[PDB]
């Protein structure tokens, strides 16, 4: 799991030739599943008259 | 006296989150016999 | 757009009025400096954008002076915290200024040989944008996301409430003529004068000038002028009526919205190398955060505030390193082996130590 | 940061880590980010002579 | 008489904070300097000081360009501040001397009967006091020390700012739809360059004419330029340059950092107390004051301590020496002669290790 490091490897059957395979991961994500509980922001004191 | 939420809370609010069960997701540039392709793939077991 | 043309200003208590405390017409009730680049949202007893009759004038201010909505421009109003501010715009009860930082916001203007003033204690706080803790923003730099009190005065969602006003006491409506009391309501604005001492009086002097016997002094009967036509805000500095005061809803302008703000960028650091080591000579202009980590399980987050020329000899490994100096991007470094020796001893004790 | 062989000279050596930067959109200006002057810094950081 | 800035003009330029936002101000501050001692500052402006709108000499007026035209303000109406207000001393050429205090910015401002032209800049103003006592404002009295301050003298002293040919200033008040097409209405007497495409990259060089550039239909596709060329400008980064060899003339920078005898405060006299090979000092400071002590032997063991509160300090004083410098006073210098108090205590004090 590393970006930029162009992995390379070869499939090697017997009667057929080697097939190269070149794999470069550009962006590896990790997306959690998220559940919202609450939002909190500044307060305002409401003084009725 | 009471307490109410600020007028700027549409745009200055902190969201609280419970996180779990991440789904790693990888963008790959894959060349197989001069047949290059570019693909988002999931690293679940069976998501080909 | 300004649909609250039916909301009138009030006189409200202020601690300072250039001579002690008073009942200023430019009183302050809220000062919001939760935004970034010095801008501030104030909430006055005065209104902005209307004239004394209620028509849509421009950059003027309107205020009650004991009964009467007067009218000044805004180039005669001056508000300052520690240094002078710069009033950006106004709308209704709410004024958008571009203030510097201080403990106390003052707001004063001039009449014929009378400075009106209100100076209230509220921390007005310059909140910089980014890792470059500055005080006054620069001619140049890099753009970053910022929350600012924007010039947009539309109904961007938030509302405040306008109530029915409170019976305003006025000792000018009454006089002694000659030995018995006499009240004068101004222009058909009625009065609710209540009297005391043996014959407690109700009153509705609708359009007249009613004399009262059973009284000899002026402090014995208090006159209460009833407007009940123009609505007002839920001020802690005004009394309320009895039945049900909530009549309508205002919209607050100059809400904290998003955009971009030009933040500075630090001078380019000087980077000397060494075996498993990075030496950094740092020469800032304004105070700057240094945020550094490694790139393994033990990242060793180091977080420093530099306000003076610094030299930092950091340890660096083959597992990575990351360096953030101001609003620059992250510059990643990795290490490789030039240990002092030739295996072909002083080698193999630096490289692969503990042996 | 500045070196002149004498005072009324015409040859000056300047290494001030000078790096230009882009102008903001809708502005004519030549910005930069240079090393601060080491003369003022020597003055702010000196032992008595 | 020395004003050969006459062959210059005042120019407009940008600054961040103009009382309404970012603008194109006439009173921009290109440079600020506070490398002097007693708070005097030198400011490089986008406005001249000491001339009229017609080039004839005049004492305490500033000229400035509003949207193409020069104006005048008397200098008694042009304010500026850093943290608390400044006090303008003098002005000459582009440059303006002031007597400002320490702060994080400079804001300079004026009015013309309905407007409020301000310009604020985050250039640091330093108050670099003279001597070993640290004042933020000078005293009514003290002693005199050599200093360097920004002079009131507007002479030519071998220091020269540059002067160039102003690039073509742009204007859109000239292009006007009269009618059903475009027509540049140039200013009376002065030419204008016009570089409007609208189909095919049309360009003309109107000497003095109100020409009807057709095939345009919009004034956003047309954009016009102005050619003054009669007077010259400073090499402002907030103004574009011309094409050719535009480098002529040297303007003398006035109000330089020159020498003087300024007035440093004088600390109170310390209450000295003597003792065997010892000097105790009880010190009473007004402002922060540097204590500077050494010994007159091979190992001076130097101390440099900024005393700001009432302190007491018990030094040592050998037979070789001890020095004492306290604020802006003269150096004192003390030596110790042998008065050691059965009889082994005398020899255990006098010549110890015995």
């Amino acid at each position: 799991s590393q970006a930029g490091i162009s992995y390379n490897t070869i499939v090697n059957r017997a009667g057929y030739a080697p097939l190269p395979i070149s794999i470069t991961p550009t962006k590896i994500k990790l997306i959690p599943t998220v559940n919202l509980e609450y939002v909190t922001c500044h307060y305002k004191t409401g003084m009725d008259s | 006296a009471y307490v109410m939420k600020s007028d700027d809370c549409l745009a200055d609010h902190a969201e609280a989150y419970k996180a779990h069960t991440a789904s790693v997701q990888a963008f790959l540039n894959i060349t197989v016999g001069e047949h290059s392709i570019v693909t988002t793939v999931y690293v679940n077991g069976e998501t080909p | 757009f300004n649909e609250y043309k039916l909301t009138r200003p009030y006189m409200a208590r202020c601690i300072r009025c250039a001579v002690g405390s008073c009942h200023s017409p430019i009183a302050i009730e809220a000062v919001k400096s939760d935004g970034h680049d010095g801008y501030v949202r104030l909430q006055t007893s005065s209104q902005y954008g209307l004239d004394s009759s209620g028509n849509l004038k421009g950059r003027t201010m309107r205020y009650d002076m004991h009964g009467t909505i007067k009218e000044i421009p805004l180039h005669q109003v001056s508000l300052y915290t520690s240094r002078p501010c710069h009033i950006v715009d106004g709308h209704g009860y709410f004024l958008l200024a571009r203030c510097p930082a201080g403990d106390s916001i003052t707001m004063e203007f001039k009449k014929d040989s009378v400075r009106h003033s209100c100076s209230v204690p509220y921390e007005v706080k310059f909140n910089p944008v980014g890792r470059e803790l500055y005080t006054h923003p620069p001619e140049h730099g890099v753009e970053q996301a910022c929350q600012v009190y924007a010039h947009d005065a539309q109904n961007r969602g938030a509302y405040v409430e306008m109530h029915l006003p409170g019976s305003e006491v006025d000792s000018s409506l009454v006089s002694l003529s000659g030995s018995s009391v006499t009240v004068t309501p101004p222009d058909g604005t009625s009065a609710l004068v209540e009297c005391e001492c043996g014959g407690t009086k109700i009153s509705e002097t609708i359009n007249k000038t009613k004399q009262f016997s059973q009284c000899t002094k002026k402090e014995q009967c208090r006159a209460y002028r009833l407007q009940n036509d123009k609505w007002v805000y839920n001020s802690d500095k005004l009394p309320k009526a009895a039945g049900a005061t909530l009549k309508g809803k205002l919209h607050v302008p100059f809400l904290l919205a998003d955009g971009k703000c030009t933040v500075p960028l630090a001078p380019e650091p000087m980077i000397t190398f060494g075996f498993r080591s990075v030496s950094l000579k740092l020469h800032p202009k304004n105070p700057t955060y240094l945020i550094t980590r490694q790139l393994a399980d033990e990242p060793h987050y180091t977080h420093e505030l530099i306000s003076e020329p610094a030299v930092r000899n950091f340890t660096v490994t083959e597992k990575g390193w990351e360096f953030v100096w101001g609003n620059h991007p992250p510059k990643r470094f990795w290490a490789q082996e030039t240990a002092p020796g030739n295996p072909h001893i002083t080698h193999y004790y630096h490289r692969y130590p503990m042996s | 940061d500045i070196q002149s062989r004498t005072v009324s000279s015409s040859d000056l050596y300047a290494n001030t880590n000078l790096v230009l930067q882009r102008p903001k959109a809708g502005a004519i200006h030549v910005p930069y980010t240079q090393a601060p002057s080491g003369f003022e810094q020597w003055k702010k950081d000196k032992a008595p002579s």
